[PDB]
């Protein structure tokens, strides 16, 4: 029944600062230390530092020092990272950790995980995407199917859904993680295989919706003439 | 500070096979007085937060199935699932809390073997709507291969292509064990229009010779 | 180096908490 419960998503942009919080439950908060962990999307974790929470004293890694602050609050249970002059290089989830305390020693595992912080740095505004499409055509088959999809380009921040004839299309979906562009936006490519036969009779539609601009957008994917 | 190496970084497993996975740690990480390894080993699937599974370098945690075990001491450690289940596909990582900094592996990532399948190859030209604006996206697909590693290489009046595409990949198909690909050419108007040629080479382990697909700007 | 005070303070108050 332990629970280490952290803050929702933060969206910062660049030289701000970030406070993610970390609130425990099911165990005396000042008998286990926190531990911050930072991990870069597809990357490996990156040890931040530790507090004792009961005696405040905290324990930074090198790399940290002057950039994480490491608060805790005995009345409300809840353990705090503080990020400052945030960059793109700070961009990562941010796990907090809970770890042992016996025989009054700090090392040792981490035993209880919470779900991670995302924190986000950027300086772009929020922009709904453009939808074009990825025509297909019966001259055009590879595999034994043609192929169709949508091109989400020029939008920010995350995420975006994309769905084909409103949920009906399913089978043969392939929708990418979006890349992030050097201007600061994100484009992904949503794409279907089809059969070449039924490109006159069957109608396939990208529905593409960005919840952040209260963008929806809805693109008919057609043959070229 | 100690380094944690994690060999290989990678590994296509089957379902009901031993899976061993290997950790390095540049310092040793026996303590002398407890002989014990401060040593942990983490599970952490695709966008969950880690899991603790074996700590003391062979204690395995409460609740964590029989089939995971630790080995080792010093330098060498050695993760074992001695028949491995879908549900253990993620990606493993070892930790020493021997000393500060406490420093983490690489991870090793658990796919399911399958198969050599040759990917299907589509090119797309930029769209009419998109080449009012300035810019102009082409697309290269491959869809449903194994393994992963693939090349695609972008041609432009068969000039080589560099540092103008952008490449993503989806994650393994839980019922056909595939991956696809989707490979980013993005230039101005001005520059697409100064070629006439467009093609994506696709190399890869089911396909005897490189395939590819182009077309020619403005024809249909 | 086991001088160290975020670890000498961690079992003083250990035993101060114990």
């Amino acid at each position: 029944q332990v629970q280490l419960q952290q803050s929702g998503t933060d969206l910062v942009r660049p030289g701000t600062s970030v406070k993610v919080s970390c609130k425990a439950s099911g165990y005396a908060f000042t008998t286990y230390f926190i531990e911050w962990v930072k991990q870069r999307p597809g990357q490996g974790l990156e040890w931040i530092g530790v507090i004792n929470p009961g005696s405040g004293i905290p324990n930074y890694n090198e790399m940290f020092k002057g950039k994480a602050t490491l608060t805790a609050d005995k009345s409300s249970s809840t353990a705090y990272l503080h990020l400052s002059s945030l960059t793109s290089d700070d961009s990562a989830v941010y796990f907090c950790a809970r770890a042992p305390y016996y025989y009054g020693s700090s090392y040792y595992y981490f035993d209880v995980w919470g779900a991670g912080t995302t924190v986000t740095v950027s300086s772009a505004s929020t922009k709904g995407p453009s939808v074009f499409p990825l025509a297909p055509s019966s001259k055009s088959t590879s595999g034994g199917t043609a192929a169709l999809g949508c091109l989400v380009k020029d939008y920010f921040p995350e995420p975006v859904t994309v769905s084909w004839n409103s949920g009906a299309l399913t089978s043969g979906v392939h929708t990418f993680p979006a890349v992030l562009q050097s201007s600061g936006l994100y484009s992904l490519s949503s794409v279907v295989t089809v059969p070449s036969s039924s490109l006159g009779t069957q109608t396939y539609i990208c529905n593409v919706n960005h919840k952040p601009s209260n963008t929806k957008v809805d693109k008919k994917v057609e043959p070229k003439s | 500070d100690i380094v944690m190496s994690q060999s290989p970084s990678s590994l296509a497993v089957s379902v009901g096979e031993k899976v061993t996975m290997s950790c390095k740690s540049s310092q040793s990480l026996l303590y002398s007085s407890n002989q014990k390894n401060y040593l942990a080993w983490y599970q952490q699937k695709p966008g969950q937060s880690p899991k603790l599974l074996i700590y003391w370098a062979s204690t395995r945690d409460s609740g964590v199935p029989d089939r995971f075990t630790g080995s080792g001491s010093g330098t060498d450690f050695t993760l074992t699932i001695s028949s491995v289940k879908a549900e253990d596909l993620a990606v493993y990582c070892c930790q020493q809390y021997y000393n500060y900094p406490f420093t983490f592996g690489a991870g090793t990532k658990l796919e399911i073997k399958r198969t050599v399948a040759a990917p299907s190859v589509f090119i797309f030209p930029p769209s009419d709507e998109q080449l009012k604006s300035g810019t102009a996206s082409v697309v290269c697909l491959l869809n449903n291969f194994y393994p992963r590693e693939a090349k695609v290489q972008w041609k432009v009046d068969n000039a080589l292509q560099s540092g103008n595409s952008q490449e993503s990949v989806t994650e393994q198909d839980s019922k056909d064990s595939t991956y696809s690909l989707s490979s980013t050419l993005t230039l101005s108007k001005a520059d697409y229009e100064k070629h006439k040629v467009y093609a994506c080479e696709v190399t890869h382990q089911g396909l005897s010779s490189p395939v590819t697909k182009s077309f020619n700007r403005g024809e249909c | 180096s086991l001088w160290n005070w975020f670890n000498i303070t961690n079992w003083l108050w250990y035993i101060k908490k114990k």
